[PDB]
């Protein structure tokens, strides 16, 4: 789900306060040879690592039910992984790059999380929140990695949450209740057929259901 | 494969009868403790010292479960049972389970009399690249390994 | 959705009945507890043990919040109002509020005769970086979350 | 609000101690090409990177009223971020560069924050105090990545309060006062309307707000 | 603007009458205290709980100041003083401050009946670096913070 | 058994959701080299380093049996080795990387474990499960060496169980019982033979064992 | 070579009489301690001082043993055999060896009425990497080094 | 104070034990282009980083006097800031090398703190010592940073004290003393001027002063 | 200049009578501590509350010295012949000395009645590259600052 | 040339009478201890206050010497001569000496009736890599340097 | 003693479980241009630091003594060296070179020290164990710093125990037994000769050795 995030990052930038001037988003590696060959005040939003949110991961059977009130499915919880994105902001003057710099953090500070609203059909099918943080708390050894120079810019980590599908069927609901032998333990007493639930007790168990 | 051969994964899981919770965090550590008695005497003819130490009753505990706070207060509700006294239906019966990789039971481990006996909301600092915890600290009369 | 299903950022906030307090920097621990009370005995006929854990009486604590120094004197002068005996206007009910997105309160914790009882300054450095703390200590007789 | 601070820092470094010889100041990348170029003493103040103070941050419902005594607007704290701009001084001769980076000492040091109102229109809107902090406390590698040369230079650290503000209304004012409806939890006894405030509890109440 | 809005920055000094210290290195923890009583009780005809904390009285304490030492040898001079019983001159009153910006006086916490009970040497070591500090440890009977 | 690691990983991501389209995995280097002659959309899956989970070591002489349930040999248990591998999606629009890059964490993400009844014949062999982690947790200076350019990656971790067979052979089984000699510490009563196990004894011990 | 040449590397083993456990990832400190009395006097004639140190009495300890977790559970059924009183059984005689390059035991510590009081599970953590560890711990009455 | 420290700095291993021969002291960067055209033996010191001293600083209002023996300016204690300079030395052989760096420490060894009586003006202005560290206590990331190459090295810190004055002004001296009124809380009996100190008094306060 | 201007380096030395000990790798805190006694008491008309804190007697303790182990063995001699009891001789006056940039004393530490206790050996590791260090506890009855 | 001018480097060496040991890996702290009584009074005419020190009985102490563990076992025989109260051979002199670098004894302690009490196995490990630790306490009734 | 490890290594390597293909063995240093010239299946077994096993030294006088059962030497115990390896596998084939590694691991598996005998006579003279750890722990920079390109590689770490020499000699044995001489502290008894062991209980003494 990172052609999702992609996308929402895309929209907020264009969408966002920067109305003034259509400037262009961009996720290409800042390197030397790209920076070298844009003429136009551009934003770059490269994706940098993936890491997962071992801090919010979650470990247990969820029960997944249909119309009827009964669970058809057993899975596990999402995990939450964590995107970094370098944004910069890339202009002819210093100055027109200090204040695009300075208009993107502004688009970017009011949005601490995103609604599931606001995201695509494949994230938004989640219906859990997106946490966007800005900066936020090495960056030298990173700008070095991908062979550019180091300029001023913004850690965008975004958290999204990946599914894990093992999805378990669980057997047929019981609809003649349970039912109980008893005997001795050596078997000296026969083990008997013991009954099961009453018609009225599972009747009245269907009707509290509700 | 043999039972020693086959490793353990923490994927772990809870069910709780009459709280609605699914997922946790983490689990505390699960003790199966006894008492030891320890008695040194003296043989009465030729002196030597025989230290016998024996068995005790077992132990009670407390196993403690910490998740993600949500919208959800089936918590905060069970510590409002048993807080009021009514402990006719606060005192439950849970398990913790462990499976393999199939996501089998391995292992269970069974509280009885278990019921809710602090709830700690975790601390809350501007800033906080992190989710805010709860952690859940349930006392159990008796705990059976099966 | 779900209320297990959304989780809560530490989006959090304090309200307190006659002190203008608007923002916090962090919060301690809060928690709902409560006493548990062992007692062992033995059947009696046959012998077997049987110990059992009961509910015991709630309990009061002392939530404390921590602010940045300035000029506002508000809990300095809470502090010298309960200083002073006059506890008709020195208990206060208080509220802390943690909310989700979209700034929706989602947990209430209501501190019922919330009364301040230690104002600490934070360590005065010459080479210090940092804004300088001011950390309250307000404790309470219950606190009822909701 | 970079190129505010940046503003801020050029009429400082303009109009400060340094009034004997018109130096510039640049907001250049010090790489070795722009070194190889300039043939002036020159000023380098250039940006680095942009933190959050997240040990400054307040979370709280902030209310903003009218001039009626009324709050209309509920909004948070402002985020403080942490501006390094790395300072160095250019001449041909290398005891002309630590005289002129000992005037840039001279003249930055007794500003330890800096009041709003000698701040521009959109840093000084927030009336807010700017700390700003000289050599306060891995330059190595910030001069490799950057592309230049090592040189002596000055972290300077200017904190820029960025404002959160959500905009979240609140309700209209309450004018009738409350009214409180008293019955059996039970409901064998109806519930009344239970009247409200009286008039003169009303009147008294307003006029204390003075 | 708002007393709230205007933050305090790790600007400080001392005064202390009689004594000739202007400048320090580090003060600690400036605590106003209160004790705490707290009184169980059960309604005599219902038998419900009731917990309740009162006041208790005005803390004494002390705070240590840390500065670079010197020829200078006032805190000596103090210790002196009270150490031979003429406390009659050993008691002064004290005043710390915190300002802000423009160097205005925020804080001025005042101190009754102050003086020096104990003054440390910092650790003389051949291979140190950073200068070689004092400590002096200042017993005020009351702290009122103005 | 690297060689069976990869083997599996090439599988698993032929046989995953990468089904629309016949993509091919690569063991290669992605150095700048590597990359300016690839054409097509691929998936690298460098071999980054060999490591030993020293955590999950154990050590005790494990018996080993024949049909007859007789020990016959005593072995070690085997020694854990954690493989990483440098996962990368390659193509010529970036938007096509992320969407691979999703791709592949949704098919990775399901597999924990590799239980062995689909592992090759060295693997499976060992009818232990293989942990597989796909981002659980320097990037940079990995790529530096690498002689690459930094991208986003996936740190796949294998625990492959390498054997430490030491193979220590077990004396012939005790089929005519204990015997013991009694008599004098200092040799007063000469030491006698003292008999052995009566045969209902041995043949009590050889049935009890079923 | 000298006994003493050669050194001992961490190749270790256990063995318990009734219990089938192969191999351990840990083993605690194994110590042969006794006690130590100490008695002052005075010389009565001449008043020089004579401080004696004699020796008190063999001390039982315990061992913490830990394994990788798995399906077996054979120190579960050792600790129930325990736990009922059935101490016929529950006591067995243990051994602890370390061995040689060529994997020939070197150094045996022999356990003398051992039987497992306390069974530890490790903290079931959801973003955790490694396998989960079991701790047994296992007291004894004499552990003689041979 | 940079040049006046640079100054002194040159002056003292001029004047050393380095009377055999003129060697020649530069601040120049110890480069490989600086290296390549140097035919002399020298001494660099390159200057190459400023820190304050956050350990010395002191916070505090400073009474300043005129001959009155009144106070009459309210200032800051001085800043002290740590430069640090990279002392090599540079001869054909490297025995010279050798034996030139033994002369360099040998006469910057008792250098603990440098007196105020043959400072150059600025610094003599402060009359406090200046401490100065040979060898107290990273340098290859240091030499490739000015992508020299790297060679034995003096770290020597010279603890500079930069003034911080902000020269606050002080109000007119009390020569009428100190008149007191008194009265009722809630103004009950009317208010007296309530004199002020006898002259006498005044006389007395002004004759102690001595 | 003004005596607190001029700081103070890490540039000390030690003389005791009778004891030849040149130089010292470190010196332990010395500190000039006097007994606080704390008395609250309520007025006996109006009922407010007086805390009255005041001086005790003068604390001595005991300042360590470390140095470089060597030949010389004068600690040696000391704590014997403060063995044998003869403290007519074992009672020394000790002076420690910091001085200035100019090696002129600033300030001097008198010990009155001053004699070494506890000698200790630094641990010797095999492979340690550190020298080996000699502890010195030299208790003394009065320590007067000059 | 001077004895304070020669440091002494950790080279050093034990001999124990009875025991063959040649080589350790590291030595414990060896203390030479003497108890210190402090006893306050006042003048009785003049009313001030004088505290004396005076010394107190020698002190015993125990030092653990540590070694590679190995095949022999000389340590192990040590203790169990000790268990079995043969005092008559268990009592031994003991000897540590440290060197110069001409490998010349500088420093020797001579331990006075010394027997060891306590022997700890190195905790073992599977993936451990360092050897295995022997850790042997050694009691001293007497500790002469010399 | 290096060199005895190099030929330990190259013997095992050689005649391990690599019997199927006669491989190559070398030590020279995996560099860009030592890559660039094989052309056959090696293994490259490149030693790169030599390091001191400090927690294994062993510091005490032991005695050396010859046939006649008296010590004649003063000698010490040696110190272990730690030399570490990096192996690799070339081969024109990924995954050639994955089952090469793979091969390397398992026939260096099963040796975790080295018995006396099979090593040379240099090293063999010790007469004690040389643990060998495959198992490994910073490869990056050991790469970079190297020359060549990151690789999968193998640490593998010798314990090579190297004597110390400071032989000293041990006095000529007492044959006489031991004289004691008796008398007063102050002189006033003359000092006595006091006579020596007598035969007999030398003569018990030379026979209770045996």
């Amino acid at each position: 789900m990172i052609h999702e995030v992609d996308e929402v990052l895309k929209a907020l930038l264009k969408g966002g306060a920067l109305t003034d001037s259509g400037i262009d988003v961009a996720f290409e590696a800042p390197t030397r040879d790209w920076a070298a060959r844009r003429n136009a005040p551009v934003v770059n939003a490269y994706l940098y690592d993936i890491r997962e949110d071992v801090g919010r991961r979650h470990r247990g059977q969820v029960a997944v039910r249909d119309q009827d009130d009964i669970v058809v499915k057993r899975r596990q919880p999402p995990r939450w992984f964590r995107l970094s994105y370098l944004v910069t902001a890339w202009t002819k003057t210093p100055q027109d790059e200090h204040r695009l710099l300075s208009a993107v953090l502004a688009t970017l500070l009011p949005r601490e999380q995103l609604p599931p609203y606001e995201l695509p059909g494949a994230l938004g099918a989640m219906n859990l929140p997106v946490p966007m943080t800005v900066a936020g708390v090495s960056l030298a050894e990173i700008w070095s990695a991908l062979g550019g120079e180091l300029k001023p810019s913004l850690d965008l980590v975004v958290t999204a949450p990946f599914p894990a599908y093992p999805e378990y069927d669980a057997g047929p609901p019981v609809t003649e209740g349970a039912t109980v032998r008893i005997g001795g333990v050596e078997g000296d007493p026969p083990m008997s057929e013991g009954r099961s639930h009453r018609p009225h007790q599972v009747a009245a168990a269907r009707a509290a259901r509700k | 494969p043999k039972p020693e051969d086959v490793l353990v994964a923490p994927n772990f899981g809870i069910q709780i009868d009459g709280v609605m919770v699914e997922y946790l965090n983490s689990v505390s550590n699960l003790q199966i403790e006894q008492d030891v008695i320890r008695y040194q005497q003296n043989q009465g003819t030729t002196g030597r010292n025989n230290v016998t130490l024996m068995p005790g009753v077992a132990k009670d505990g407390s196993v403690q479960v910490e998740r993600g706070m949500s919208q959800s207060s089936v918590f905060t509700q069970w510590i409002n049972d048993s807080m009021a006294g009514r402990m006719a239906t606060a005192r439950k019966n849970a398990t913790i389970i462990v499976m393999d990789y199939e996501d089998n039971p391995v292992k269970r481990w069974n509280l009885r009399n278990a019921w809710c006996s602090k709830v700690v909301a975790g601390t809350l600092k501007a800033g906080d690249t992190n989710a805010l915890t709860e952690t859940i600290t349930i006392v159990f009369e008796e705990l059976v390994v099966e």
